């Protein structure tokens, strides 16, 4: 269905219902899709809420690798459109009730948004960037005092954020205008 | 009228087609000459079957649950809890009134059976480097034995178990902690005070016991120059209760029996 | 000679040799198909328990554990190739996969063989976490369990422990389930001590495996209003409503019936605001997209805030919520039995088209409070918040959908539809 | 180190004494809202001695300060309810516990 | 110290390694959302009353949930339908559940009981649109954590016949058989000794349970009320044989619903009313007539394996009747 | 039924189980079977009860569970033989010849070998054991052991064995009397 279209869908189990049956079907023996079924069908459709998903081996224009000293998690496509991506890990890390607090300390120092805020949530680490002609862009999870995520840039990094989300479904082309709310 | 359309069914079953899984056509079958026979599910069970009062229930309910632990507790490989609590499920049984009055229902449920078939996975393993389990063996042996006891005719049935469990009958000796509990002593006290079990044991044993007791007379245990005992060059203890049960199995009522 | 030292390379390693010798051994090995006739697979059946236990009496199975032992001192491809060459390099895994078969293989029905290797096992699951030849352990261990009973005798609780952090580490596999089922029963047996070790190391703390619950079905309820703010034409910012209820629940069945009410947002100016997607345990508060509120804690992104109020309690019967609204300095309010509540939800975002919802579960009666014909205020609005009955557009009618779509109880006569348009008009010419 | 917030008031007139047996109908439920109990589920109350030494502390205390017909939550504290062993098979160590508890009659 | 090392079992490992579970997820859009068969039911006043907007919902409905962790997200029951990966591992997850408390270990079915639920196994046997796979899973757990201990223990006492010389076992020593009739099969009186049931209460806030010995409660008489209900829902359903049997194909429908009947036959439930409108299902000359396959005859064998030995056990107790 | 019998006598094993179903149904199959009108009639009818199951497999699956045995006299054999008896009552020159070409086109030695040491350990009267039970029986009124007194164990499996040998070479059967040696 397109724009603003609204339909109807028949299966059968209601031959006095159903139409055109006799005007054809009915004589060359054919049968309705549901008229031996003693419950209805769940009808499946496409959602909206676009949700994350592992990246697959047999899909185009996104690759991502994996080697092993330190681990990394390296990209990679080919591709002639460009789009944004938001690329996520899997497990998130858990936050207890006392600690409270999170610092994105750059290549020099610590300077970024004071986010420390989370009394009991679930912070999955992720990175959104956008599909260059060449992108290897990614993650090193790497160590100095604490648990520090690097997702190392590269050449035509301006637009490309990383930090920590909770459960978040939101698919778009946006700097801000996140959603938020400060409950007194 | 069950008979009738069972037999209908299962004719038809058949007929209307081959039938893999051989497992349902042995049930199948099975259940076919069940219809057919029928005499004979009373011919086996009416040995099974017993009755007994309308005034003794609690106690024999408490036997049958006992006996129900025992047999779940077989299913169950054997650990620390499963010893204890087959322990104390012999011990009930034992201390329960209707094991005395009604001897034969242990015979109709075969609880000599169960205790000898934990007795024999407890024994198995290993033969001379481990006896592991020493305290459920000894249960099962004192309980084989007191079962035998009370009785004429459970002696005739351990007879049965007798021939096998003179092959590992050298476990429990050789340490004065078990002077009662053993599967010599039970062996011993199935064969003891029956003239006609006394003659019916016949030489597939005896033999064995004689060259048990020349290995005992010929090397000493290695249990004891464990312990720090001097070492004599042969075993005055193994041989002793050998010869103990070679006394029970000759000297019958007072009157040696000639042939043995 | 290669791996003990840094010798001269004039040794024969023959890699597609014992590749090649590999490849027919696994064959050598195979089982007999079960499209076969009954004699011909017995037939078969025979030779192979022949086989392999001419093949065990040799020791040989020792042999390709010590072949494996020498292989598994590496790390990976890239570490064996700059030390045996290309080709041995690039055939290590693959030499590694065909061992584990034939190893496998080889003790795939037999149950000597696996009670004579039982000793093995303190390695073969200290070696389990290769993780580039852990399917072939697991599948060996799995072989090797279901065969004999006195192997897991062995298994203590540092293998159990082992083969949960590989579930937990190497995801969710299938395979690792039956390893511990085999562990629980053998034959018609069950070990206590293991199946008390699984239960007690495995699920206590609930992150592993998928956990279950039953939950109710909620649904919302929403008027045909909508309050969008920007430069230009504007509707004087300020809202409010009441809502009264006549008889409740708390537990209809076996939970606690959901009962919420807020105002929920919409992506950009259009419907179908993002959420919990449809058909859940979820309504108003359950997002970043909606803002609701329940008689005693605060709704935001499904987590809850209780605050403070004057005799809080759960909205019983007979308690009558007046919502208010200010979109562009303060925020959503509510007020319980008059008396406004301590808390608020500042600093939101304004994007969107705002609307008042009530979400339930099952046995509710709500009635929404509006003035003039379509209700009656039960209290005093605050000094300037109006009402939906004047939200709504001159020379319009006002209905109640549910939230999004046809959440309607009928019969295949639904009509579904596609997406929609942002009403075609959510400043004159220069 | 119990805590209590109310959820439904139960008139504030009989509390539960030394000597008595108390009606109880809870689902309790685990830090993180992974629900680890209730007694809904099998349709029976929970009845229960106050002052026998048989349910955890962190329950018994908390329910001798209720109310007849008053709904509470009742936040635990590990070493009030299971200390740093926990529940074998369910309750694991160190771990605070949520019980939303009615009281349904008091005897 | 790592990031691998917050979100796993061990912390005090400071080598930062990735585990196989770290991986890459994108946004993606190819995913299908499931319409549900049944919706609240709410109905609006439609009056539009000058004292309110009414909205009225009454009749309760009710779903469950998979919970995926590392992913924090829930997901229906009946979404498995499409996801292989997940429907295998939840049924190899069942497979689990059952095989730790499988013999009669208890300590691990009190606490399954809980980690499951009560009640969720009633729903998932109640539900029709079923992967199949969980609802076998779903069948054999709940058997196996209530009724398989009783069931065992009741039928490890089915060939041996002890029974009293009560005054009420002198009256089943007509045993009808006369003026034209045979009687009942595991109709009448039994006064034969017979392993009692009892089943504790599951409760985790009672600190030190007096032994656990037995098994975890569970409501029978509504059991085999649903069970009679579905059985013949089932048979009704198997005379016209459709094309969408529930679970899949029709082995799934019948064989544990057949399991759990005859389980539930043995264990000493369906009073002689019961027995009479189950005999009634499958006697008139039903379920014996229709084309069924391989594993539902094979329960049909056992059924009447205990259909026969109730007559065998009725017989002797008649024989111990008149020989008093 | 037969099929049945014979995979499970086919399936590789160490010993023959108890396998009660075959215990009971090779007893109604050697009981289903059985003045020159009078005599001939019967015998044809033979023939016909012969037929109504020796050409379903029954021929080959006596000769399996025979074989499945290698040698030990117990109540499997002791029914197989009586089948055998009831099969070959009379002359029946087609059954043994299906038997014959069943042992040489499966040529297997599991099958004579088993009857050698089936009869290598039959029976034989004990003059021990018979004094022994009747000194028994002067000291004390014993009852009488079933299986002949415990001095002949199993006579009648052992005329059962040998009228099997002797009908498997009853007429003239001259091939099967030297594969037999």
């Amino acid at each position: 269905l397109g724009v603003a279209q609204v339909g109807r869908m028949n299966f059968g189990k209601d031959v006095s219902t159903l139409k055109y049956f006799t005007i054809c079907g009915l004589q060359e023996g054919y049968e309705p899709f549901a008229v031996n079924t003693n419950r209805d069908i769940t009808m499946w459709l496409s959602k909206r809420l676009p949700q994350f998903l592992q990246v697959p081996s047999n899909h185009e224009h996104i690759e991502v690798t994996r080697i092993d000293k330190v681990t990394q998690k390296s990209f990679g496509s080919q591709n002639n459109n460009t789009d944004i991506m938001f690329y996520r890990l899997s497990m998130p890390i858990e936050c207890a009730x006392x600690x409270x607090x999170x610092x994105x300390x750059x290549x020099x120092x610590x300077x970024x948004x004071x986010x420390x805020x989370x009394x009991x949530x679930x912070x999955x680490d992720s990175d959104f960037e956008v599909l260059m002609k060449t992108a290897h862009g990614h993650l090193v999870p790497d160590r100095i005092d604490k648990d520090k995520e690097t997702p190392k840039p590269e050449f035509n990094n301006h637009k490309d954020y990383a930090q920590e989300k909770p459960s978040r479904l939101k698919q778009x082309x946006x700097x801000x205008x996140x959603x938020x709310x400060x409950x007194x | 009228s069950l008979q009738q359309l069972i037999s209908e069914t299962m004719v038809r079953w058949a007929q209307e087609s081959v039938i893999e899984d051989p497992e349902l056509v042995r049930a199948m079958f099975v259940l076919l000459h069940r219809q057919y026979d029928g005499i004979g599910g009373l011919v086996r069970a009416l040995p099974k079957t017993y009755t007994i009062n309308g005034v003794s229930v609690e106690d024999t309910i408490n036997l049958l649950a006992s006996l129900g632990q025992i047999r779940s507790l077989l299913s169950v490989r054997m650990g620390k809890e499963e010893e204890k609590l087959m322990i104390r499920g012999l011990g009930d049984i034992m201390n329960n009134k209707v094991f005395y009055q009604h001897p034969n229902l242990m015979r109709a449920l075969g609880m000599h059976e169960t205790v000898m078939e934990v007795m024999v996975n407890v024994l198995g393993g290993g033969e001379s480097k481990e006896i592991t389990f020493p305290k459920m063996v000894a249960n099962c042996c004192r309980f084989l034995c007191y079962f035998c006891r009370i009785s004429r005719q459970n002696q005739k049935a351990m007879f049965d178990h007798l021939s096998y469990l003179l092959e590992n009958s050298s476990v429990g000796l050789a340490s004065p902690a078990m002077r009662g509990s053993t599967p010599l002593d039970v062996a011993a006290a199935s064969v003891m005070d029956n003239n006609e079990l006394a003659l019916a044991l016949r030489e597939p044993d005896l033999e064995k016991v004689v060259r048990y007791l020349a290995g005992c007379g010929l090397q000493s245990c290695q249990m004891l120059v464990s312990k720090g005992y001097p070492d004599i060059g042969w075993n005055p203890v193994e041989g002793e209760r050998y010869l103990d049960f070679l006394r029970f199995a000759v000297f019958c009522n007072g009157e040696s029996v000639e042939e043995n | 000679a290669l791996s003990k030292k840094v010798k001269l390379p004039t040794i024969d390693l023959p890699i597609e040799s014992v590749s090649l010798s590999l490849q027919d051994l696994i064959g050598y090995f195979h089982p007999p198909d079960e499209h076969l006739e009954h004699e011909d697979k017995q037939n078969r059946l025979r030779a192979l328990k022949n086989r392999q236990n001419l093949f065990q009496e040799e020791g040989m199975i020792n042999l390709v554990l010590e072949c494996i032992d020498r292989l598994h001192v590496y790390s990976s491809a890239a570490h064996f190739a700059d030390v045996a060459g290309r080709e041995a390099g690039e055939s290590w895994k693959s030499i590694l996969n065909s061992l584990y078969e034939l190893l496998a293989a080889l003790i795939r029905g037999n149950r000597k063989n696996c009670a004579q290797f039982s000793g093995s096992l303190d390695w073969l699951i200290s070696r389990l976490e290769r993780l580039e030849a852990s399917s072939g352990i697991l599948e060996v261990l799995h072989c090797v369990l279901v065969e004999s009973p006195e192997a897991l005798n062995i298994i203590k609780e540092g293998h159990i422990k082992s083969i949960i952090s590989l579930l937990d580490k190497h995801g969710r596999n299938h395979k690792v389930l039956d390893v511990l089922c085999s562990l629980c029963v053998c034959h018609g047996v069950a070990v206590r001590s293991n199946q008390h070790l699984i239960c007690d190391n495995l699920l206590p703390g609930r992150d592993l495996l998928l956990q279950t619950r039953l939950v109710n079905h909620v649904s919302s309820m929403r008027p045909n209003i909508f309050l969008g703010v920007s430069e230009g034409s504007a509707q004087y910012k300020k809202w409010y409503y009441e809502l009264m209820v006549d008889h409740t629940e708390p537990f209809v069945t076996a939970e606690a019936t959901h009962l919420r009410v807020g105002w929920a947002s919409t992506e950009g100016y259009s419907p179908y605001p993002g959420g919990g997607e449809e058909w859940g345990g979820n309504g108003v508060g359950d997002d970043l997209f909606s803002y609701g509120f329940d008689g005693l804690h605060l709704w935001s992104g499904c987590i809850a805030r209780t605050v403070s109020s004057p005799n809080q309690h759960l909205l019983r019967t007979d308690d009558v919520i007046s919502c208010c609204l200010d979109l562009s300095a303060p925020s959503i309010s509510f007020r319980i039995n008059g008396q406004p509540v301590q808390g608020m939800f500042e600093n939101f975002n304004i994007d969107g088209l705002f609307f008042p919802v009530v979400s339930f579960s099952a046995g509710i009666k709500v009635r929404f409070l509006l003035g003039g014909r379509h209700g009656e205020f039960k209290f005093l609005p605050p000094p300037g918040y109006a009402a939906c009955y004047e939200a709504v557009l001159p020379k319009e009618k006002l209905k109640v959908e549910h939230s999004r779509e046809y959440k309607q109880e009928r019969t295949y006569t639904r009509d579904l539809l596609g997406p929609t348009v942002s009403l075609t008009q959510a400043v004159p010419v220069d | 180190g119990v805590e209590i917030e109310t959820i439904s008031p139960g008139d504030g007139r009989t509390f539960p004494k030394k000597g008595q047996t108390c009606v109880v109908h809870y689902t309790g439920m685990l830090q993180n809202g992974k629900k680890f109990d209730s007694s809904r589920d099998r349709n029976k109350p929970f009845k229960f001695r106050i002052g026998k030494q048989e349910v955890i502390k962190g329950f018994e205390e908390g329910a001798a300060q209720m109310s007849l017909g008053q709904r509470a939550k009742l936040t635990c504290t590990p070493d009030v309810a299971y200390g740093a062993t926990g529940h074998p098979g369910v309750i694991p160590p160190n771990a605070t516990l949520i019980f939303d508890v009615e009281l349904l009659n008091l005897e | 110290p790592l990031s691998a090392g917050l979100f796993k079992s061990e912390h005090k490992n400071p080598v930062p390694q990735c585990p196989p579970r770290l991986h890459v997820q994108f946004l993606s859009h190819v995913l299908w959302s499931r319409m549900p068969n049944q919706f609240l039911k709410v109905d609006v006043s439609r009056i539009s009353e000058r004292q309110g907007w009414l909205v009225q919902c009454l009749d309760p409905l009710q779903f469950m949930s998979l919970h995926i962790p590392e992913e924090n997200r829930s997901v229906d029951i009946l979404e498995l339908t499409e996801q292989e990966e997940l429907l295998q591992f939840h049924y190899h997850t069942l497979r689990l559940y059952s095989a730790v408390c499988a013999l009669g270990n208890h300590r691990v079915a009190h606490a399954l009981c809980s980690h499951v639920d009560e009640p969720q196994l009633l729903y998932a046997i109640e539900n029709k649109y079923m992967p199949g796979l969980l609802r076998a899973g779903y069948y054999d757990l709940l058997i196996d954590i209530h009724l398989s201990s009783y069931a065992t223990a009741r039928l490890m006492m089915n060939n041996e016949f002890i029974v009293p010389m009560t005054e009420e076992t002198k009256s089943i020593t007509l045993f009808p058989d006369e003026n034209k009739k045979h009687g009942l099969p595991g109709i009448g009186l039994s006064t034969s000794l017979r392993p009692r049931m009892r089943f504790s209460s599951p409760s985790f806030v009672s600190i030190s349970n007096d032994c656990y010995q037995y098994s975890p409660e569970f409501p029978l008489d509504i059991l085999k009320a649903k069970t009679i209900q579905m059985l013949t829902e089932a048979v009704k359903e198997g005379s016209l044989h459709a094309r969408d049997p529930v679970g899949g194909t029709t082995e799934f429908l019948f064989v544990p619903l057949i399991k759990l009947f005859y389980t539930l036959l043995i264990m000493g439930i369906f009073h002689n009313e019961d027995l009479k409108h189950i005999l009634q299902l499958i006697e008139p000359s039903g379920l014996l007539q229709m084309k069924l396959p391989e594993p539902v005859k094979l329960q049909m064998c056992l059924l009447l394996q205990y259909l026969c030995d109730c007559q065998v056990r009725h017989r002797i107790e008649a024989i111990v009747a008149f020989s008093d | 039924l037969i099929l049945l019998f014979s995979r499970t006598a086919l399936t590789e094993k160490c010993k023959l189980e108890e396998d009660f179903l075959y215990m009971a149904y090779a007893d109604i199959m050697a009981k289903s079977c059985h003045s020159f009108e009078e005599k001939e009639m019967e015998k044809q009818k033979l023939l016909y009860q012969q037929a109504r199951l020796h050409d379903r497999g029954a021929a080959e699956m006596v000769l399996q569970t025979i074989s499945a045995s290698k040698g030990e006299t117990g109540p499997m054999v002791a029914a197989t033989l009586k089948l055998g008896i009831a099969i070959l009552n009379g002359g029946n020159s087609t059954v043994q010849q299906k038997m014959l070409d069943y042992l040489k086109e499966k040529k297997d030695v599991g099958f004579f070998q088993s009857l050698a040491g089936l009869m290598q350990s039959c029976s034989v009267l004990d003059l021990n054991a018979f004094e022994r039970q009747n000194k028994a029986e002067g000291l004390g009124m014993v009852t009488e052991e079933g299986s002949g007194e415990k001095v002949l164990q199993d006579d009648e499996f052992t005329c059962d064995l040998f009228r099997f040998l002797q009908l498997l070479c009853e007429g003239h059967n001259s091939d099967f009397q030297n594969y037999l040696r």
